[PDB]
RNA sequence: GCUCUCGCAGACCCGAGCCACGCAGUUUUAUCCGGUAAAGCGAAUGAUUAGAGGUCUUGGGGCCGAAACGAUCUCAACCUAUUCUCAAACUUUAAAUGGGUAAGAAGCCCGGCUCGCUGGCGUGGAGCCGGGCGUGGAAUGCGAGUGCCUAGUGGGCCACUUUUGGUAAGCAGAACUGGCGCUGCGGGAUGAACCGAACGCCGGGUUAAGGCGCCCGAUGCCGACGCUCAUCAGACCCCAGAAAAGGUGUUGGUUGAUAUAGACAGCAGGACGGUGGCCAUGGAAGUCGGAAUCCGCUAAGGAGUGUGUAACAACUCACCUGCCGAAUCAACUAGCCCUGAAAAUGGAUGGCGCUGGAGCGUCGGGCCCAUACCCGGCCGUCGCCGGCAGUCGA
RNA sequence: GAGCAGAAGGGCAAAAGCUCGCUUGAUCUUGAUUUUCAGUACGAAUACAGACCGUGAAAGCGGGGCCUCACGAUCCUUCU
RNA sequence: ACGUCGCUUUUUGAUCCUUCGAUGUCGGCUCUUCCUAUCAUUGUGAAGCAGAAUUCACCAAGCGUUGGAUUGUUCACCCA
RNA sequence: GUCUACGGCCAUACCACCCUGAACGCGCCCGAUCUCGUCUGAUCUCGGAAGCUAAGCAGGGUCGGGCCUGGUUAGUACUUGGAUGGGAGACCGCCUGGGAAUACCGGGUGCUGUAGGCUU
């Protein structure tokens, strides 16, 4: 057998809103950056990462997102922090002005340091304004239940890419 | 576990390698599912119970569906199952025909909550065997082991009942 | 409603371990407590003099001052909407020395020897810890033996 | 208000190992803290059941021993090894969740100087003076620090879970988080608190929770599989009514038993002898009872299953056999339905109604719309302590 | 499984219990701190420092009682 | 019997949600309607139902359920 | 290989019974003049050196008790967070993570610091 090497990335998406939201929950989803609902973000996966995911597990529907999911996100509804702004990544003077003292002077590699975590994926990605998706097309099957149990919470491996093409 | 048409999964899992055991077995199951996140969900569910093992402290090392080898078969499909009634615990053998073990496995859901209003949480599937018509058990699969079978549709319910909504000809059921 | 009194509660908490009752071993007393280091208060109740308040066990503190039997802690203390750090003398008995700011100088020493080292020795290594990492990508051997096939017991009732 | 931090950038255009003072209702990595849940009582402290084995005893005593209970039989206590059952104010062991601290430049490593403290000592400790080390020594996110003046409030209530008193309470009292109060909106017919979601004025799209016979937007799908008939059916969190116990209604399931050496059920024959067995008695004969429960002939028969007599008699069973020709019997179990199930104005799955479902359980595809989400317009607030004195057609 | 004055809990064995011997640290002072807490007071307590002492061969120990309770502002009075 | 499961709100408690810028607080009399957990009457089933009488249960609230002494009485008790 | 003096951890070191102990040592042991204490030279204090390893002590033993450490019990009990899950309730199942304790069955039975001896 051969055994992949588990996920360096995930893609989370906040499901639920902002009513009646317990303190450690709440801060996991400020530290997350998801502070709204249908607010997406990048995570770089690892122990003290997923611990986070799996407090806020039931607010939270995230997975492990493949190269066409990277690409629309980035390119659809991809806007930078730039001077404390949501500025729209419209050129790639935007991304180079930010981003070239790391070697990221393009919508490309901007990707790549996404896609493949590399070493400057907390700047590329804090760079990353966190997405707005739009509500999923098509509906959710039950937002208030773990995926696994017919809901929608929680991790759900690469069905992340399922929900992403709805969403955006 | 919600359902839907059920697949089978060959989940085959294993502790991980430590400096007490460096190879440790490897465990093999057939799990019926919607899909293969479910799949590796309800192998943990099994293996926590059957081994001491964990999904923090193991591996699944492969998760693969299975698919049917003969779908072009009616056969008949014996499953030993337990479940929990609202007062107690119970083990079943159930049969069924299908043309493939996950259908007859679907079905055995569907009846399981038909008759007993059993959940899927509550339903516990441990055997599925395509069984002989001659070792079948259950009348409602025994009369269908007739070489010569033959029967009529003999009252046909009109289903287009709304095209046309309104008509002069009431409906004929006779066909 | 309830009293306030310094040892209400503590009915476990001052009281020894099973079997750990008895003379004081001297190896607590011979302890040498520097200012600046890191002390947590356990609170023993064999001695009753210097003994801390409740509110005092299991926190950590560092220490300020050195007397002849006692030393004076800095230990922080929430307090409603505040924490705030209370300085409280407390007889070397119930204290001891913590070993998170032991381990922390240990790795600190092996730092900056190791990149005194790597300097000389031409490339670089890594001195940050990182949380752990997915785990890579393997091979799984069979050995020619089939995976064994788990199958859920039926039920029966045990009793 | 103030004190700071990151920058602000190029006339247009065009980045040219390393990345802000600091902070945190979060995790990770180390390191401590605890005595709850659980567990335990052949571990201590308390509580408690039952047998067993013992050699001593102010145990009663125990039969023929008064005599040396010649003897050694029984019941106690006691001890030993076990055994059943427990603890908010018990405990060896002992979680989960949780509380503290640390994760560097105020640090690390070198030299030196001061001391009235300490002192075998150039000792110890502390302070001070120079010097050198940047891979900035986990993750993630965020700009921080600090002062003055200060209103209102100081009746609270509700929900998940933990929890005390009480039979309980829409009762009284705590813990934790959220909410209502202060809050509209979609859904729950209706509703302070439930579910979804929080709100500037609009257009388009899409959802949540919930729904899609008609009221009433949406299933007018040739939706899938079963279950269920109610002469009080059932019909969706909170929630607005039910239990034990029953059913040869039906549906699944478990376990056992009989049967082509003839089951089961029916109709049809036999159902004996010792013996009216013994003791009870007014009479108890197989049948009010107390023990026994055997034997022979047999295909088989109880010294009797029930009715019956004052007692007999007479029927009947279990037991065998004939006919009949192939599967059958029993005990459980749990789904729906029914019984249990009685209140006062006439009335409530919201109503009409619904039974190849508009009911129940498991599932699919479509579809409906919130002030939520996305795109766009417009208003305002906040931020960039943003730009413009270059009106510099030269 | 005793005792340590008392309620209970903790603690304690060439102890903190019992018996002796010598004693008056149950004394004179300034501050800091803990507990309740508003980080106010009182009460109680802890660690020191300066005197003067007690005891012990000494190390030391002692400014009340093994620890957790045993108590009291302004004004007035009284004494030193 | 020992136990155990319910229902009712014609008892009495429990609570304090509404009402203290007031909902006229006992009983009787008068009068209407409703409930059934049926006393009688209609139709039935059961008996330790021979008949007569009585008892238990079912469908069932259509119709009826009275005159008085004592007492403010509701209750109570007696006469008929 | 051991012991003595002083110890650190404070039973893997304790307890019961049995066996062995060479050499130093540690003891038991001999005595009360002095020192010092007693009802008692028993203890304590002092002065010794005839005898002895009988005792302490050391080492070993025991299908030993205990203690220590594993397995099992057991992914059981319990538990963080979730659901418009089930059920009249009592309670129960599932999802997401964590995760015990007996009984029962194994292994072990002091490590060590400083100073000073003995052991061919
Ligand atoms: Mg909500
Ligand atoms: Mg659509
Ligand atoms: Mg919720
Ligand atoms: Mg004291
Ligand atoms: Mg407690
Ligand atoms: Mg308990
Ligand atoms: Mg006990
Ligand atoms: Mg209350
Ligand atoms: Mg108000
Ligand atoms: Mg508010
Ligand atoms: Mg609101
Ligand atoms: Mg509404
Ligand atoms: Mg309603
Ligand atoms: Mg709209
Ligand atoms: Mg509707
Ligand atoms: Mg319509
Ligand atoms: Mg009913
Ligand atoms: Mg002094
Ligand atoms: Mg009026
Ligand atoms: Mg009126
Ligand atoms: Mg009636
Ligand atoms: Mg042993
Ligand atoms: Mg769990």
């Amino acid at each position: 057998f051969y055994v992949p090497a588990e996920p360096k990335l995930a893609f989370v998406i906040r499901i639920r809103g902002i009513n009646g939201v317990s303190p450690k929950v709440r801060k996991v989803l400020q530290l997350l950056r998801l502070r709204q609902i249908f607010n997406g973000t990048f995570v770089k996966l690892n122990k003290a990462s997923i611990n986070m995911l799996r407090i806020v597990e039931p607010y939270i529907a995230w997975g492990y997102p493949n190269l066409k999911s990277v690409n629309e996100l980035i390119y659809k509804r991809g806007y930078g922090k730039i001077n404390k702004k949501r500025i729209a990544l419209t050129d790639n003077a935007l991304i180079a002005r930010s981003l070239g003292k790391y070697g990221i002077i393009c919508m490309e590699d901007l990707i790549h340091e996404i896609y493949t975590v590399g070493k400057r994926f907390k700047e590329a990605n804090n760079f990353l304004w966190p997405f707005k998706l739009s509500s999923p097309r098509g509906g959710m099957k039950k937002k208030t239940t773990h995926f696994v149990e017919g809901g929608d919470a929680g991790n759900r491996e690469d069905q992340i890419n399922r929900l992403i093409r709805r969403m955006n | 576990k919600a359902s839907g048409t059920l697949r089978e999964y060959k989940v085959v899992g294993r502790c991980l390698p430590t400096p007490k055991c460096h190879t440790p077995p490897l465990y093999r199951m057939r799990i019926f599912a919607p899909n293969h996140v479910v799949a590796k969900s309800r192998f943990w569910y099994f293996v926590s119970q059957l081994k001491k093992m964990k999904k923090s402290s193991g591996e699944i090392v492969y998760c693969g569906q299975v698919f049917e080898k003969s779908p072009l078969r009616v056969k008949n499909f014996g499953i030993w199952l337990r479940y929990d009634s609202r007062s107690g615990t119970h083990n079943m053998y159930r049969e069924y025909r299908d043309l493939t073990t996950a259908g007859a496995v679907t079905q055995c859901y569907r009846d399981m909550g038909a008759r007993h209003r059993a959940r899927a949480h509550s339903i516990q599937i441990m055997k599925v065997e395509e069984i002989a018509a001659s070792k079948c058990r259950r009348p409602a699969v025994k009369q269908f082991h007739d070489s010569k079978i033959k029967f009529p549709l003999p009252h046909r319910v009109l289903r287009r009942q709304h095209k046309p909504r309104f008509t002069t000809k009431r409906p004929n059921t006779f066909f | 409603t309830n009293t306030k009194g310094k040892r209400r509660g503590t009915r476990y908490m001052f009281s020894r371990p099973f079997r750990k009752h008895g003379v004081v071993p001297l190896a607590t007393y011979m302890r040498i407590y520097k200012k600046g280091d890191i002390v947590d208060i356990k609170g023993m109740g064999t001695v009753q003099k210097g003994m801390p308040h409740k509110c005092y066990h299991g926190k950590t503190g560092r220490v300020y001052n050195v007397t002849q039997h006692a030393v004076g802690i800095v230990v922080n203390k929430q307090v409603k909407g505040k924490i705030l750090a209370k300085r409280i003398n407390v007889r070397i008995e119930h204290i001891k020395h913590s070993k998170s700011r032991d381990s922390f100088l240990k790795r600190v020493k092996e730092n900056d020897q190791k990149k005194k080292e790597a300097k000389e020795k031409g490339t670089w290594v890594q001195l940050k810890r990182q949380p752990a990492p997915p785990r890579e990508a393997h091979f799984v051997r069979t050995n020619g033996k089939e995976p064994e096939l788990l199958e859920p017991i039926p039920y029966e009732f045990m009793a």
